[PDB]
RNA sequence: UUCAAAGCGGAGAGGUA
């Protein structure tokens, strides 16, 4: 995915709050590079198969987390957000950003009663 | 949306009579006279 | 010029129409045309807003 | 001729209508 849809944000104290997609991409790339290196040296096959199984599990966790096997947890014991979690929920893209949005030239305040007004009139501060 | 003279209601006026009067005004006079009649009734009741 | 008179005129425009959604488009077209044709730097009765002017003109045309 | 330095994501708890 393009890098502005998974950006890096800086907290107040100078610490970074990176997304959850960057971790999953990093895991996939690291396992892929390690497996390619092992295949280059002509390693024993019983270890190459372990690497292949781990790579399958990594790509599966990137596509959808906790569907087939075990959920991948991050810093805390909370699950990471995969690609399917972006679109699927009630707080996903469809119901939160496309079927209703925030707008400009808008305000909000408390209401009181106004007599001596005509219907079709309102009082704006 | 005119020409229909109101009847002199010589009786007590609860909520049902007010709803009936508003309906009659809409049916006979239009949608801009009902607002005026409702505003006048609101002023009289508040007073 | 009063707001009540404008309300009555708009109600009269809604009737004699045969379609509620077709009169709003005509009023909008007339208002846009009037505001655009106002570009001549003479300021012909610029006090009135274009939509109210369109409503008044279309009501007058109704005879 | 150039703009420009103030905006950021998530989790938990409570409240008003």
């Amino acid at each position: 995915i393009p890098p502005d849809l998974r950006p890096m944000v800086q907290l107040d104290g100078g610490r970074f709050a990176t997304s959850d997609l960057n971790d999953l991409y990093r895991r996939v790339i690291n396992r892929n590079n390690r497996l390619a290196r092992l295949q280059e040296i002509l390693a024993p096959e019983i270890i190459v198969r372990n690497e292949k199984r781990m790579l399958q599990e990594a790509v599966d966790a990137l596509i959808d987390n906790g569907r087939r096997g075990r959920t991948v947890v991050g810093a805390n014991n909370r699950p990471l957000k995969s690609l399917s979690d972006i679109i699927e929920g009630k707080q996903g893209r469809f119901r939160q950003n496309l079927l209703g949005k925030r707008v400009d030239y808008s305000g909000r305040s408390v209401i009181v009663v106004g007599p001596n007004l005509k219907i079709h009139q309102c009082g704006l501060p | 949306e005119a020409k229909s003279a109101p009847i002199f209601r010589n009786r007590v006026i609860d909520k049902k009579q007010l709803k009936k009067l508003i309906g009659w005004t809409f049916a006979h006079y239009g949608t801009a006279k009902t607002a005026v009649v409702a505003d006048d009734l609101k002023a009289l009741g508040f007073r | 010029l009063d707001s009540q008179d404008l309300l009555f005129k708009a109600e009269s425009l809604i009737v004699n129409s045969t379609n509620r959604y077709h009169v709003t488009l005509q009023i909008a077209r007339r208002a846009k045309q009037a505001r655009y044709e106002e570009m001549e730097n003479l300021s012909e009765e610029t006090g009135i807003k274009p939509v109210l002017r369109a409503i008044l003109e279309m009501s007058d045309e109704l005879n």
